[PDB]
């Protein structure tokens, strides 16, 4: 097995770091990288469960996985709202451990961003608030709090729903 | 010098309104919480830093109550000041081997400096004073309820370099504590005292310090910081007369009946204090 | 999972009965060409911004009945089946019963959608 | 939880009444189709307008007594209990009382449906 | 320079009427609000505007009354003056290398700017002038009962891009706040005066600025802002004489007894202003 | 350019018998009212758009009393007619790159249009001609007492559509104010008059307006309004020597004795207007 406070180190690293491209000469600004992701993922599988390896299975329903895509898709509503330089205010680590008390307030501010984006002709854009009534759907209540193993299928679900909603895939000649 | 003899707990309540008590470096500058729980914290080196700073205005800098500034001071230069003050060589890269130029070089790094002879110092570097623990300890401070940082967005009609895309307007950030009553515990133990000199006006100095905090640390990001309790545990000997704990329990911290909303006054909150074991004084009068 | 009628939770039957005022409210017009929103002084003010929300949906409702289209009159007897069980309107809520009031409205808003919930 | 005929709180009786009044004169003549609509002034300004309602509702039940249709002098009956509960009709109510005031109204509308309240 | 001698804590009352006191850039643009108990938040940092704006329109420009100004400014440029004006190189990022260097650039920009004077300004960028607190802190406006803001649609019988029916119809969008007493808290500390000169004259336009902020901040969105009380406290010395909160706790400010419904004029307010303690005089003639 | 060298208040009263005096876009089309007190709310916008289409009328768009036209305009192809006629190329989405030439443009957008020139304009877009502020501001107008907004269900003898439904009837609707007497608020600013250039015949074209604002804006849907009272407060200094609610609170407006029901005519309403202040200067001639 890995040591028991590798994942601690790996959820302790999301928190305490914040994207600053403007530092780094390598494009990465994200917060859970390819390899903070993959060594979560590592984790859950030798020590836990079997867990999506995929680029994202919308099938899934649990609802770490579940609340982890809808906390990336309210802040891609947010970074297309407003340009967001490219900084936001850090709840990665509030919303990962304790769902309810800080995800309130970022569907509210998500709503106000859905607003924002349909002032403009960028709504025929209005399926950011599609995905999430569909993934609020499967979310009888928002839960107190999050075991590590539960925040660690937050993140691994975060990184997913996170690479579905861009546009950077299989670019080699 | 002479010192204080006496076992000093004391637990201080301050309050933060539409203010940003303390930030956090890794989350923006979000007020600091537990994020597993939600409450806000707020570090001991705060509150010291509040209490350094309030001493270094209510003295202006005067004979014994120098205070480690924060006007980009170099603390090398303030040790090699020491060292030449007992006339020694500050070039040792440890200690002076002698033990009582070690002794003195840190009885001088205490004598006059109150934040180090209060709080303690780390003079172990390029230019080495050694260690202190210092009588005074304190512990984060946390809330008595969860806080709600709600971040409000704010702009500025000019822009600070040549920008090209200035209708438009730059967007600025503010975050505040809409409401937050926090609970910090302290220590004051009379050995280290013995061994740092802390004497009983710079036990007097810190309540003072204590109560009048807030009354002079404003800025835009504060709001209105004030310290509304302050209970104080003297126990009637040099160790302990009762646990820590046993007193930290005594002042209890709930919210009045009648208030149902969140908390947003400090009338919206009942503080009760219990009467102390035999061994224990138990003054709230700050 | 999905809405649970029978869930009769004050915060979730608020974020219901906001959920289905809002859609009356488009049912009205589409979106007058925007969605009005004060969500925020709603969950800030539960019963201050219900009273005047429900005042509106009225309006809407009314103004509803002379066109054949419905989905108009449902709106209402919806009103009526999720005020029954609310008494006595909150002042303030708090952050778990404001999540709960998010999740009410979305689930609300899944059951009217254009595909009455039958895909995910 | 539902109506309550036993609250006794002047918006929620205010609210009964208004509810009362308008199923009443909704009785009396067809609504043809169409209906002049004042709830907002009813709740906003209560006594300027339970004036003129009751005035109305008196001479829809004048109207009736001939008529033995009865579900009605039951309608007059609920008003008389209604109004027997509320002293001294307000001059304006708060935003807290008109919520209180469409709670009960809506209560109120749930009780005399067609089907009695026999189905949620 | 001439300082203030005094420790100074106001009390300022205003209220709107049908007007968005200060707009939410991130929530639309309605009035901001305490999103978990609804009363209405309008920033210090509009209130500072509205400060700057009065002393702008009423001295003129006039020398050693700058206003860091409006008119978008690049504020480098405003940095590099006070470079210039004292013949040091601001090629560096970072302050004079001298202390009295950094002293004379800061001492300049505080000496001629009306606002740095008094509210401080963070004159750390490409060429940096430093950092200052300025003595007048003020703190968020929060309003004595929960504002419900309505949004009102209105309409423009005119296009700006090509449209031949205005059948599509656009409307636009007002957010009005029906009415609020709000009641913002403010300090003026002494010992930030000694460091940039806040003086006498610098108070004494400080209070009518307060007093008639609103009274040439006219616009399409305001409606009717007013100031309604201003209560000042006034310590006998240059630090405190006694804790904020308890001077802002003498300002009670309640609900008339002949109003019952929803406040709609400052006559269903009621505001009353306990004795002041010992230390301290009270002066309500603003 | 001459302008206005002092400061002017004004109350407007108006009412409506049997008519809708501005419907709400969002609510149906029903008369504007408060939506907690009842009391019908008039915007100021409708009002300025009242004083427009009277300039309008008397003018028949004379030179430099341009209107911004309401029966259909293009605001693109205005800023362009200001980009042309001052020799620019209005390419850019943003002002010019020299002061002078925007401080030109707007400067021709202010000398040659009435409305602009009087209450302000946004015409920053695809291109941009700035902002003005314009001296003279009205606030919403609100009712004395709560009006109570009557719905009247009314028919027609035709169908609008190759569609067989007239037993089966259509039913239109009217919403009339049985009658509402308004108080309308206003500001003028002499400094901002000096910013445009709003002179002494551009007031008495304002002054002339407000009295016969609806004697040319009748419709099958408004009634009888009529301007019933306009109270004029001159000060004697272009920064005003009363605050403008000790002013506005002079227009008292009750009930005659000899009225108890509710009102149904301007004489169930007495108006009374108070003493100005030593500096001010009242005038209720209009």
């Amino acid at each position: 097995p890995y040591p028991q406070s590798l994942l601690p180190a790996v959820l302790g690293r999301i928190r305490a770091e914040h994207a600053r491209p403007e530092d780094k000469s390598r494009y990465r600004l994200e917060v859970v990288t390819y390899y903070r992701a993959a060594l979560i993922k590592a984790y859950l599988i030798r020590n836990r469960k079997l867990e999506v390896p995929v680029s994202l299975d919308p099938a899934r329903t649990d609802r770490p996985y579940l609340l982890g895509r809808l906390f990336a898709v309210l802040e891609k509503a947010q970074e297309d709202a407003v340009p967001g330089a490219t900084i936001k205010d850090r709840y990665l680590a509030s919303a990962s451990a304790n769902p309810g008390q800080v995800f309130h307030m970022l569907l509210k501010n998500a709503s106000n961003h859905t607003a924002k984006l349909r002032k403009d002709p960028e709504r025929k854009a209005i399926h950011y608030e599609i995905m999430m009534q569909e993934i609020i759907d499967n979310i009888s209540d928002f839960p107190v709090t999050m075991s590590s193993d539960e925040q660690g299928l937050f993140m691994i679900g975060y990184y997913h729903q996170r690479k579905a909603l861009f546009t950077k895939k299989n670019k080699e000649n | 010098m002479t010192a204080i003899a006496n076992r000093y707990e004391f637990v201080l309540l301050f309050d933060v309104e539409n203010g940003n008590p303390n930030g956090d470096p890794d989350a923006g500058n979000m007020p600091r919480i537990d994020p597993e729980t939600g409450h806000g914290l707020v570090t001991d080196v705060c509150l010291k830093r509040k209490i350094r700073n309030h001493v270094a205005l209510t003295k202006e800098g005067a004979e014994r109550f120098n205070i480690y500034i924060q006007e980009k001071a170099i603390l090398n230069e303030t040790h090699e000041r020491a060292y030449t003050a007992c006339d020694l060589k500050p070039e040792p890269k440890k200690l002076p081997k002698k033990v009582e130029d070690a002794k003195r070089v840190t009885d001088w790094m205490c004598t006059n400096f109150y934040d180090i002879r209060t709080f303690g110092a780390v003079m172990t570097t390029e230019v080495n004073c050694g260690q202190v623990r210092g009588p005074v300890q304190m512990a984060f401070a946390r809330s008595v309820e969860p806080v709600v940082p709600q971040e409000v967005s704010i702009t500025r009609m000019a822009v600070t370099t040549k920008a090209e895309a200035e209708d438009n307007r730059t967007m600025g950030r503010k975050h505040i504590v809409p409401y937050g009553l926090y609970v910090a515990h302290g220590f004051i133990s009379a050995p280290l005292a013995e061994k740092t000199g802390f004497s009983d006006e710079d036990l007097t100095l810190f309540w003072d310090a204590l109560v009048n905090m807030f009354e002079h640390d404003r800025s835009a990001a504060r709001g209105l910081m004030s310290s509304r309790k302050l209970i104080v545990f003297k126990h009637q000997n040099r160790l302990g007369n009762a646990p820590a704990h046993k007193l930290f329990d005594l002042v209890k911290v709930s919210r009045a009946e009648g208030s149902s909303g969140p908390a947003r006054s400090f009338a919206d909150y009942a503080v009760t204090v219990g009467q102390a074991p035999e061994g224990v004084e138990v003054k709230e009068m700050l | 999972v999905s809405l649970d009628p029978a869930r009769t939770d004050r915060p979730y039957l608020l974020g219901r009965l906001f959920a289905v005022l809002e859609k009356a409210q488009e049912d009205a017009v589409p979106g007058a060409t925007i969605k009005d929103r004060y969500l925020a002084s709603a969950s800030a003010n539960p019963g201050q911004v219900f009273h005047m929300l429900l005042k509106n949906a009225s309006n809407h409702t009314a103004k509803l009945r002379k066109d054949p289209e419905r989905k108009a009159i449902h709106y209402e007897i919806m009103m009526q089946e999720i005020i029954d069980n609310i008494s006595d309107f909150p002042v303030t809520m708090s952050s778990d019963e404001q999540g709960l009031f998010m999740i009410g409205y979305y689930h609300q808003r899944k059951a009217l959608f254009t595909k009455k919930n039958k895909e995910n």
